[PDB]
């Protein structure tokens, strides 16, 4: 069956796609998350240097 | 809205993530179907993937989430950019054209249980220039019908 | 990363205010005693999520390597930020008493004095208060 067979190809791609999206959706949370941390961590490092600077004077 | 000719593809692809029929994808189905194709996700990641597809948060992926997944607009994708892609997969030796054992590989490692004679006739199905093997030109055809 | 030597001796500054103990290594506990000192409540389980993200070899703690990495990788909306933990009142300008909180907070026992006089040295102009220009000027840079 002529449909049958396109339906396969299609269908087998789609997989593929679908795959790589659940993927990239893991990858953005990721990067999201990595920056918060990040940001968060250094804006603290540098309240610190910023009180260190007020006692080095 | 998509066509119901869209849906119903769609449809095809969650029942092959969905093996056990019950209409919701779980971490597990996720992790076999990707194990499969030659990923190796750890269980954290599996559960991340379904968290962040999973919209009414009640565990697994049912067929609304699947298609408000594969309906996104993502940023990497120029709709082409998830052809070249998914023809890059068929096309393992990265030579410009799919073979018949290629295709065979990839049927296999989607669990499909084909005939090596029923892949020849996807072969034959997609090939306009009968080399017996399928170009990007005819791959993005049979894509974009 | 490949910064300056300056830029190196400044994170190694950070760093030794964070490992409390002076180990090497930053812990939990350390990093907690931080946010808590600058009036963030983090759970136990997000300190470990933060120590897990920075920590590249899987041993528990952050390193000096491991936190040159996250301090290293638009340029000046910092400054601003680090006068914003200290102007509680939004209003331009740190208090004696805004100063006191977190100087306090953070360890340094002053007494009312020692933070009028803190105040003294860094007012240029002479207002009471210290406003951003009298702020970065106390930071160097
Ligand atoms: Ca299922
Ligand atoms: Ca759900
Ligand atoms: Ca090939
Ligand atoms: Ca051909
Ligand atoms: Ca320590
Ligand atoms: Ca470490
Ligand atoms: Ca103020
Ligand atoms: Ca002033």
């Amino acid at each position: 069956s002529s449909i049958e067979r396109l339906q396969q190809w299609r269908k087998a791609a789609l997989v593929l796609n679908a795959s790589r999206r659940f993927r990239y959706t893991l990858d953005l949370k990721k990067e999201q998350e990595t920056r918060e941390m990040r940001q968060k961590i250094r804006s603290h490092a540098h309240a610190l240097l910023a009180a260190n600077r007020f006692m080095d004077m | 809205q998509l066509t119901d000719d869209q849906i119903s593809e769609f449809k095809e692809a969650f029942s092959l993530f969905d093996k056990d029929g019950d209409g919701c994808i779980t971490t597990k189905e996720l992790g076999t179907v990707m194990r499969s194709l030659g990923q190796n996700p750890t269980e954290a990641e599996l559960q991340d993937m379904i968290n962040e597809v999973d919209a009414d948060g009640n565990g697994t992926i049912d067929f609304p989430e699947f298609l408000n997944l594969m309906a996104r607009k993502m940023k990497d994708t120029d709709s082409e950019e998830e052809l070249k892609e998914a023809f890059r997969v068929f096309d393992k030796d990265q030579n410009g054209f799919i073979s018949a054992a290629e295709l065979r590989h990839v049927m296999t490692n989607l669990g499909e249980k084909l005939t090596d004679e029923e892949v020849d006739e996807m072969i034959r199905e997609a090939d306009v220039d009968g080399d017996g093997q399928i170009n990007y030109e005819e791959f993005v055809k049979v894509m974009m019908a």
